[PDB]
RNA sequence: GCCCUUCGGGGCAUUUGGUCAAUUUGAAACGAUACAGAGAAGAUUAGCAUGGCCCCUGCACUAAGGAUGACACGCUACUCAAAGAGACGCUA
């Protein structure tokens, strides 16, 4: 992903996509040799004190997590979630009413899975 | 005192040397509340 | 006296057989020594015994399979789930507070007391609304090969953060062999080393001077490697400034 | 942070060196209430609540510690506290019918009272209750506190209090009631003889 | 609807409870509901920091009338001179004699 | 309004349901007590009250303790048994 | 206001009893006699005291059979085994002893008490000796294994009487904090509390045919019904610190107060029937009048009291008195007595 | 149980369990530690 | 592989294993060295206990030692007022 050299310091902080890639090359350029006779000091890097690297990690892990709430839930609910597309947001206002006019019914109800809910389910 | 004028001085040369009174037996009493015995609740709501 | 482990731990057979130990090794978050529940997965012949790594107790605190240690719920890790969902963590986390709750309030966390799903859905909400003297155009000698054949590097300005260097890799690896490929996102700078000169020239000849990468608009140009040092905040604004001049 | 640690360590250690000494507890809990760590102070505080359960003056310093930090619901589940640990500690009584007449709230005020009148107390309770209804107009209810006061308080000083009360705020058969309902109830429970 | 006002034969307004929630908030479980004001907790507050000044200003007069050396000194610290003091205001209406015998020199 | 019928009369203040209590009759969605549009999310204790009606402060003593213990919290466990008021035949036997 | 009854039949009228008088005194302890135990078939009884021997008396004759020593601290328990031929003693030196009565020899050890212990309670139908101490703790021991199969915590003080019975609540732990703890045996937990006395609790009794038991506290008897821990009566006028208790076969509370005082009691109406205070053994101070221990034989027609005169006193019934000698001066009282 | 994202009804299992052979060799694995007490049963009312 | 066979076929035997061999980066402990130097109101000292998120040696978790093993020596407002005068002045 990304490599911050801070130069001058002779220290460099290798940031991998992979977790995994990031333990082998731990583990494998540890105490090498990069261009001359010298002992590489590869250690678990600590966190980067810039607020925008603490904003950049805060949101990829807030990417991540809704990577995964939007494998749990269905495609049809989560669009409704966001409601970024227009008509999503008009089936919701429509969808969300089950007769009795100006509900608009809670996300607990409307936004449920089971078999005993009231929606399309799953 | 002289340990905190020295690091005083030593922080403003620049680097930032990290001080440290972790011994053996000790215990942490900055990282949670110790021995945390939070309030009973009662019939006044208090979460504002 | 039976574990809670997801069915991704538990073996592809729906018959599992198990061992039991009672005692068997201290759990991975609060040191205290519990009943170890092994395994053998569906990597037969060769592998890793899996076992459950953390005890019960802990296992209800944190919502998580004992083998994997992840949310039993999204199938994430704990730290991120807590990160990215704003909560609690509902216990100590220093040396001796831990094992003072779980002496204190083992038989109120078996029971449930000391349901996230709204949360996840304010987190999705709350990613909707994510909110993350000009140069002239660049000119034929922009990207005319040199007459110097030593002159090798390709000089990118323009990168955002949000760009990653895999994207310049293999969107630079269609046209030859990258030596190396050094981006810098503090200065939004970027430097291509090819090993042949023809690869640089192709870069040069169907880039000319202009590319767009994951719709971030870059400007390419010839360039002998130069480092790049601690540099002023005025001067990155304005090639950041130029690159986005790139597309005028 | 430093000093912090340090401050906490010793009290700490205070603390375990000799946890039945109050001034230990109340130093840091008034120390840690000087940083705003207001979770922390309390957790100090039910400590010492768990190590001197029935000390009056260690819920008294910590209601008042809780009072003057504007923490009001807080401050009145833990005078709730203290007056069912210790029902029979009128301090505690009276400094949760003042706190909760300072802070306006009359029907509070009389509900609490209701319940200190339940516990049965003394006749100083009874008459600081009368003094209460008394302020705020509202003297028929007072006459019911004064007809519970001499269920309760069945001497002849009390009937007398209510045969003054009834003479300034109320007809003289009410007075002549009282005071035949006096001498009628003390003519049957200590008998003919022993009237006042 | 749990007060109800009836204009009587009298034609005067009488405001009946069907409970017992109104007099005292007792049977009303709305009484965690109340919010004092602004006015009323300042008053608190402050009449709970006037106490505490108080204790202070007792604690400093104490102070400086237990510092002054007025007449015989027999202690060596302060800690001995508050015990001395103890020791006297305990010990004076029996060891009275046995000080005018130390007085005068002579007779017990 | 009383009830022979309701319609044509929409509830437009909280005060037009009584005390509360929306009503069947009219086909519009009804908050007898406002939007619930955040949780509940208060950390206080439920309120009970007693045979006579009052206030139940017996769930302060009994808090942290299970329904098997024996806890005595008001004046009445002050009083004799013999005394106290609902007691006719005691029975004290092995 | 809680309602009260009126029917007038709350004050039970008290039974006649015959007064006490004093009948014997056996010197030979040279400590303050603490300990008393009268052996099932009621022919010897058994005083500890703080010469830490344990003598062995004839109940009839008041004549010593013998001496046990053994313990290096003052004994304050003592139990003769109604189903084993063995005896049970405690001490001030953290000792739980039990002796063989067919070897006159000390078999078994009980240990585990961290200071000097106070009381020893036989479970009446178990196999169970039950000790309290200064540490707070009730331990619960078996007889055959020298097991602490329950460690009883909870109080505040020192652990100051017991009693064991044979239904819930099956242990009873009085405590100088002021409090009484009753203790379900098979799990080793509190089913109640009654902070009823403001000082320490020193005396115990159960009553041998109701299901009720008696705390006592300087100046203050109170009489509760089980398994509720349901406040019975107040027994009051014994203006002293009262150490023991003595409950009869025909209902008497005996009260021995550490001042040197007496009070004999009906035990259903609470009537004090005999007021009486005890002399001291010649050689004596007036600070070392004080009954220590008491206890009833099995007759219960002799109370044997041990007194810090380093005393035994034997105490009968007196046979020349009726009730009309000895008229009870009770009258049914109209009076709201502030509780 | 569905965990993980995913819903679909995961067919049921018959899971033996048997108790590890352990060396008898084997010295007690794990130290004791010195934990404080926790705090006390709620206290009752005081009835004076 | 072997056995049985009505050559159609059938039988015997049935899922091991908490272990990468690979010492820098999954956690040993000192000593030397420098430094400080053994408690009880003058000096010199025998001790025995007490409390536990302090231990060491010991089979002793029912000895005895480790300087009486060490440690404790600190810090200190708050259940908290009433008077009877006089008084810059307030005020009826
Ligand atoms: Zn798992």
């Amino acid at each position: 992903e990304r490599i911050r050299v801070l130069n001058n310091r002779g220290v460099a902080f290798i940031t991998y996509t992979n977790e995994a890639n990031a333990q082998f090359a731990k583990e494998a350029m540890a105490h090498q040799s990069l261009d001359h006779n010298e002992i590489l000091n590869v250690r678990w890097a600590t966190a980067d004190p810039n607020p925008l690297a603490q904003k950049r990690e805060q949101r990829r892990i807030e990417e991540q997590a809704a990577e995964a709430i939007r494998r749990a839930l269905p495609a049809e609910f989560v669009a409704e979630i966001e409601g970024k597309d227009p008509e999503a947001r008009k089936r919701r206002k429509l969808e969300s009413s089950y007769g009795l006019e100006g509900y608009e019914a809670p996300d607990a109800v409307h936004f449920a899975r089971g078999p005993n809910a009231v929606n399309p389910r799953g | 005192l002289a340990a905190l004028q020295k690091r005083r001085e030593l922080k403003t040369a620049g680097i930032n040397i990290k001080i440290t009174t972790r011994k053996k037996g000790q215990m942490d009493y900055n990282a949670d509340i110790p021995f945390e015995k939070k309030p009973a609740p009662g019939f006044y709501d208090t979460t504002e | 006296d039976f574990p809670s482990v997801c069915e991704n731990c538990l073996p592809e057979n729906p018959y599992v057989k198990m061992l039991k130990e009672d005692y068997g090794a201290e759990c991975k978050l609060c040191t205290r020594p519990f009943t170890v529940f092994s395994w053998a997965g569906d990597g037969r012949a060769h592998g890793r015994k899996k076992r459950t790594n953390i005890c019960l107790t802990c296992a209800r605190l944190k919502n998580a399979c004992q083998c994997c240690i992840m949310d039993l719920q999204f199938g994430l890790p704990i730290v991120i789930r807590d990160k990215a969902l704003e909560l609690i963590a509902p216990g100590p986390q220093s040396e001796i507070n831990r094992e003072y709750f779980a002496q204190n309030n083992e038989r109120a966390i078996e029971e449930g007391r000391a349901k996230t799903d709204e949360k996840a859905r304010e987190l999705l909400r709350r990613l909707a609304n994510s909110k993350p003297a000009a140069l002239p155009p660049p000119g034929p000698k922009d990207w005319l090969p040199p007459a110097d054949k030593s002159i090798m590097s390709l000089f990118i300005t323009g990168i955002e953060d949000d760009l990653p260097e895999w994207k310049i890799r293999d969107f630079f690896k269609q046209y030859g062999k990258i030596k190396s490929l050094v981006v810098s996102h503090m200065t939004h700078c970027a430097f291509v080393n090819y090993e042949t000169r023809e690869g640089a020239e192709k870069a040069a000849t169907e880039l000319k001077g202009r590319a767009v990468i994951a719709g971030c608009p870059l400007r390419i140009r010839w360039s002998i490697p130069r480092p790049i040092g601690t540099m002023n905040k005025e001067e990155r604004a304005e090639m950041l400034r130029d690159g986005r001049s790139a597309f005028p | 942070k430093e000093y912090q640690g340090r401050k906490r360590r010793e009290f700490e250690d205070y603390i375990r060196r000799n946890r039945l000494r109050l001034q230990n507890w109340f130093q840091y809990a008034q120390w840690e209430l000087e940083q705003k760590e207001f979770a922390r102070a309390r957790s100090i505080f039910e400590r010492a609540l768990d190590v001197h359960p029935n000390n009056t003056q260690l819920w008294i310093r910590y209601i008042e510690a809780e009072l003057k930090n504007r923490n009001i619901n807080h401050a009145r589940n833990l005078l709730d506290r203290a007056v069912t640990r210790l029902p029979r500690v009128s301090k505690l009584w009276y400094k949760y019918v003042y706190v909760m007449e300072m802070l306006g709230d009359i029907p509070g005020t009389r509900q609490v009272f209701d319940r200190w009148m339940k516990w049965e107390p003394d006749e100083d309770a009874w008459n600081a209750y009368i003094k209460l209804e008394k302020r705020y107009g509202e003297y028929e209810r007072a006459r019911q506190i004064f007809a519970a006061y001499t269920q309760v308080h069945p001497e002849p000083r009390t009937w007398l209090k209510w045969a003054k009360f009834e003479e300034e705020f109320g007809t003289a058969d009410m007075v002549r009631d009282v005071f035949q309902s006096a001498i009628q109830y003390i003519a049957e429970t200590l008998g003919d003889d022993a009237v006042d | 609807g749990t007060l109800d006002i009836i204009e009587t034969e009298d034609g005067e307004m009488i405001a009946v409870d069907k409970d017992g929630t109104f007099f005292s908030t007792a049977n009303a479980t709305d009484f965690a509901q109340h919010k004092p004001d602004k006015a009323a907790v300042d008053r608190l507050v402050a009449d709970l920091r006037k106490a505490e000044e108080a204790s202070l200003k007792r604690r400093r007069e104490k102070l400086a009338k237990s510092g002054e050396e007025h007449g015989d000194v027999t202690y060596i610290n302060e800690k001995n001179k508050q015990f001395n003091a103890k020791l006297a205001r305990f010990y004076n209406k029996y060891t009275a004699e046995i000080r005018d015998s130390f007085e005068r020199g002579t007779m017990v | 309004p009383p009830y022979p019928n309701r319609a044509g009369w929409r509830p437009r203040a909280p005060e037009d349901f009584g005390d509360g209590g929306a009503f069947p009759e009219i086909p519009v969605a009804q908050y007898p007590w406002g939007k619930n549009d955040s949780s509940s999310k208060s950390n206080a204790l439920v309120v009970q009250v007693d045979s006579e009606g009052k206030v139940d402060y017996t769930a302060i003593a009994r808090q942290g303790h299970s329904s098997d213990r024996i806890i005595h919290a008001s004046f009445k466990d002050l009083i004799p048994l013999r005394q106290r008021a609902e007691a006719g035949q005691i029975d004290l036997s092995r | 206001l809680v309602r009260r009854s009126e029917s007038l039949l709350a004050q039970p009228r008290p039974d006649w009893h015959p007064p006490w008088k004093l009948m014997r005194v056996i010197s030979g302890h040279l400590g303050w006699v603490r300990a008393l135990a009268v052996e099932p078939n009621n022919q010897w009884f058994a005083s500890g005291a703080g010469d830490r021997t344990i003598k062995i008396w004839d109940l009839a004759s008041g004549q010593l059979r013998l001496t046990l020593t053994g313990h290096i601290s003052t004994v304050r328990g003592l139990a003769v085994s109604p189903r084993h031929p063995y005896m049970f003693s405690c001490g001030e030196d953290k000792m739980v002893k039990c002796w063989d009565l067919e070897t006159n020899k000390v078999i078994r050890h009980y240990h585990g008490h961290l200071s000097g212990v106070y009381t020893l309670k036989l479970h009446p139908t178990l196999d169970v000796l039950v000790t309290g101490g200064r540490d707070g703790v009730a331990r619960v021991w078996d007889m055959r294994t020298r097991s602490n199969v329950h460690v009883l915590s909870g109080h505040t003080g020192t652990v100051a009487d017991l009693v064991c019975q044979e239904a819930d609540p099956q242990v009873i732990t009085g405590s100088l904090d002021s409090t009484v703890r009753m203790w379900d045996l098979a799990a080793g937990k509190t089913m109640g509390v009654l902070t009823h006395h403001k000082k320490g609790v020193r005396a115990l009794v159960t009553h041998p045919t109701e299901f009720t038991f008696a705390t006592a506290s300087t100046g203050s008897i109170k009489q509760w019904k089980c398994p509720e821990g349901a406040f019975m009566q107040n027994f009051e006028g014994h203006n002293a610190i009262i150490n023991t208790l003595a409950v009869n076969d025909q209902n008497v509370l005996f009260s021995g107060g550490d001042n040197g005082s007496m009070s004999f009691w009906d035990w259903k109406s609470g009537y004090r029937f005999q007021s009486l205070d005890t002399t001291a053994q010649p050689g004596s101070l007036d600070a070392e009048l004080g009954i220590m221990s008491s206890t009833f034989d099995m007759s219960g027609a002799r109370l044997i009291t041990g007194e810090a005169d380093k005393t035994i006193k034997i105490w009968k019934e007196d046979t020349t008195a009726t009730p009309e000698t000895h008229p009870i001066e009770w009258k049914p009282s109209l009076v709201r007595r502030k509780y | 149980s569905a965990q993980m994202g995913n819903n679909t009804k995961k067919q049921e299992r018959i899971i033996k369990i048997v108790e590890r052979q352990r060396d008898p060799m084997e010295p007690p694995k794990f130290k004791h530690k010195k934990i404080p007490r926790g705090p006390p049963s709620p206290p009752p009312p005081v009835m004076h």
